[PDB]
RNA sequence: AGGGCUCAAGUGAUUCACCGAAGCGACGAGACCUUGAAAGCUGCUUUUUCAAGUGUCAGUAGCGGAACGUUCUGUCAAUCG
């Protein structure tokens, strides 16, 4: 039943927390609704984080983060956010080629 | 003393940048930010949060430096000894004509972000009052602030 | 005419009285768009709710939703071969 | 099953013929193509696998042929397209057409007896990248 | 026919 | 005094937000203020939609 | 990657007791037809006297049937059949790579 | 809140972008309800398949429906060992 079920999960607990049960089930108890926290937050949690490179390998061409997504928006390039950070990541030169692109506007 | 001066490079990892930040005597918190970036390694694509790449930035010549206003005689910095009673207050001009390196020194740390590698940042950073400086020899990038800075001006 | 009205801003803080005409004349959850002919009794029925619901769009919403065709649709390829 | 079709291509695949033997999946690795599916893009190179969500009209041994192109890119070569297809050719074959994981919900309200417990899956095709077209290379 | 029935 | 209910200043970037909602309640109260009769005077497409 | 890789199933059931009645209505029901369909499988169909029922694939993939009913069995084969041979492990990362660039990735140089 | 801000990163007015939530969308999954279509129902009209829903699907107390298990006992002088 849950009474091992949860002594599945317990693995890596610290304290009584792995081995007795009225204090696995609340290591446990939270070690679920972190999980649910975060399987809503990753989502997010890496949006930010893709920006960052975007904008620091684009401020290296000069366009700062808002005027490159307007440039791009505006003349209609739907890429999106996880696939130009990993341009910014791994493609210098086409990444470059799209920072000008998007200079062509403003 | 070229030893007791020449910091902890046999610490980091070398083999990423070297890269110098000269205030020509303008503002504190706007080379402050400036470093603050480059010294945390978000100015450069491959960012990834759980690591040290930060290069190396090295500011120089502090003595000159400008802080407008007169905050000078103004903002002093407080510090706390434990022993009840005790604060520990000196000025910004005690401080300058103390090391006016200090200052920018705690003043990027606190801007860095606060949490365990801000140390282990700080481990890559090196300071000289002046424009001379033993870390010649290694291949020395300097730098150039955003075209960002329009100043605008008063009667 | 045909005002087409459509749910803007939320409606979870809200008076009773806004919630339950909102909900009479159909816009029941945020980002929805109805369509009614006014006559005098929507016009008003729903002008007690301007607060709330920012846009109450006209018969020249078509024109928005053309444009927008002309912003999503395809145009030629850009080649760049540094 | 023509609604089939045209749900697939909306989906922005095709699925052509299976494949009984022909020496596909070579080495060569210079080209990246950047393909969407359905809210969810992705960078792609030759010999690539790619994990996916239900692909809806298909199965294993099938060459798709995903009609969603970005830009290709070659070593400095941007044929930088605006989303739709400028002929450019994707095709690709599916394998493992199974499940992926028991993921936990349990939902519990600080001090109210309220305690619900759940369960869930999904299944997906790890689509195995092989054919780019419209490039320089 | 003695575990079939049901009602 | 005892529980702080901070009190947040009236700033430009919401100033922005403020304005925002001027203007769409504007266009709002306009097009309704048109329909004074069963007529379609209104140019098409008022923004509406940079709204944002 | 081309190749099949279910390389043998099995149907292990019973014959007396109404545990079974499910996959054994699925034995006669819709073993030929995903079994015409699939020659590749080795689908060796034994029994296994007053057991409760259950199902065994490529390693092992076992899944019991007991007191489940032939529309679903269908299913509950189909699985196994489009399978690998893995163990259900959370996906790490949703397109493996070994080769992430043409470009050289991002370094001091551009 | 601090770093620190007059070389505004302050105020008053005008303009663009951007970010941003479990909102709303994009695929995809379920549950109920609606909508059909088609069956079967004997009722000739309740009861299951499908498919369509910018249909719905936070919740204490409390209430209705469905489910798991356990000990025993008929199915069993059966069946496994």
């Amino acid at each position: 039943m849950n009474k091992k079920e949860i002594f599945k999960l317990a693995k890596g607990f610290r304290g009584r927390a792995k081995n007795c049960i009225r204090i696995a089930r609340e290591r446990v108890e939270k070690a679920l609704q972190y999980s649910y926290r975060d399987r809503r937050n990753k989502k997010r949690e890496m949006r930010g984080l893709w920006i960052e490179r975007i904008n620091a390998g684009s401020r290296q061409h000069g366009v700062n983060y808002g005027n490159f997504i307007h440039g791009l928006m505006k003349e209609n390039i739907q890429l999106n956010r996880k696939v130009l950070s990993e341009l910014s990541m791994h493609e210098p030169y086409s990444f470059k080629a799209l920072v000008d692109v998007s200079r062509k506007s403003f | 003393l070229k030893k007791a001066v020449a910091g902890i490079k046999r610490i980091n990892l070398d083999g990423l940048r070297w890269r110098v930040f000269d205030a020509r005597g303008q503002v504190l918190g706007r080379l402050a930010s400036q470093i603050s970036t480059v010294l945390q390694a978000k100015d450069k694509p491959t960012y990834c949060p759980n690591r040290d790449d930060g290069d190396i930035c090295i500011v120089l010549n502090a003595k000159e430096i400008g802080f407008t206003g007169r905050k000078l005689t103004d903002k002093f910095y407080r510090w706390h000894t434990g022993y009840i009673g005790h604060l520990k207050e000196r000025s910004l001009k005690d401080q300058m004509a103390k090391d006016p390196t200090e200052v920018i020194r705690k003043a990027v740390w606190r801007m860095l972000p606060s949490n365990n590698l801000r140390d282990d940042r700080d481990r890559k950073l090196r300071i000289f009052e002046g424009g001379e400086h033993p870390f010649g020899d290694k291949p020395l990038e300097p730098f150039v602030m955003p075209p960002r800075r329009v100043r605008e001006m008063r009667p | 005419q045909s005002l087409y009205i459509t749910l803007v801003r939320g409606l979870p803080g809200t008076r009773k009285l806004h919630r339950r005409t909102l909900e009479a004349m159909g816009l029941r959850r945020c980002h929805r768009t109805v369509l009614h002919s006014n006559n005098s009794s929507i016009r008003g029925m729903i002008d007690q709710v301007k607060r709330m619901v920012v846009v109450e769009t006209e018969e020249m919403y078509n024109a928005r939703k053309e444009a927008e065709a002309n912003h999503k649709a395809l145009r030629p390829p850009l080649v760049v071969s540094h | 099953a023509e609604k089939v079709e045209e749900a697939e291509e909306i989906g922005y695949k095709v699925m052509g013929p299976l494949k009984p033997s022909e020496r596909l999946f070579k080495p060569y690795e210079p080209v990246f193509a950047i393909v969407q599916i359905g809210s969810h893009q992705f960078k792609v190179s030759n010999g690539d696998s790619i994990f996916t969500e239900k692909l809806k009209f298909c199965d294993i041994n099938d060459k798709l042929e995903l009609t969603k192109v970005l830009l290709l890119g070659s070593a400095s070569q941007t044929i930088i397209g605006r989303p739709i297809l400028p002929d450019a050719t994707v095709h690709a074959v599916v394998e493992e057409h199974a499940l992926d994981e028991k993921v936990l919900i349990f939902k519990k309200k600080r001090r109210k007896n309220y305690r619900r417990t759940r369960g869930h899956r999904q299944e997906l095709t790890k689509l195995r990248i092989t054919d780019i077209q419209g490039i320089e290379k | 026919s003695l575990n079939d029935l049901r009602d | 005094g005892g529980l702080l209910w901070k009190r947040i200043k009236l700033t430009p970037t919401r100033k922005a937000n403020a304005k925002t909602r001027l203007r769409r309640v504007w266009q709002n109260e306009a097009v309704l203020r048109a329909c004074g009769e069963s007529d379609a005077p209104n140019p098409p497409g008022a923004s509406n939609t940079k709204s944002s | 990657r081309g190749v099949w890789q279910l390389k043998k199933l099995v149907v292990s059931y019973c014959n007396w007791g109404g545990s079974s009645r499910g996959i054994r209505a699925f034995m006669e029901s819709e073993l030929p037809a995903l079994k015409e369909k699939n020659p590749q499988l080795e689908v060796i169909t034994e029994l296994s006297r007053g057991q409760h029922p259950y199902l065994k694939g490529i390693n092992e993939r076992v899944v019991c049937v007991k007191n489940m009913d032939p529309e679903e069995v269908l299913l509950n084969a189909t699985r196994l059949r489009n399978s690998l041979g893995r163990k259900v492990v959370k996906l790490r990362t949703r397109h493996v790579t070994k080769h992430p660039s043409v470009q050289g990735t991002w370094t001091t140089a551009v």
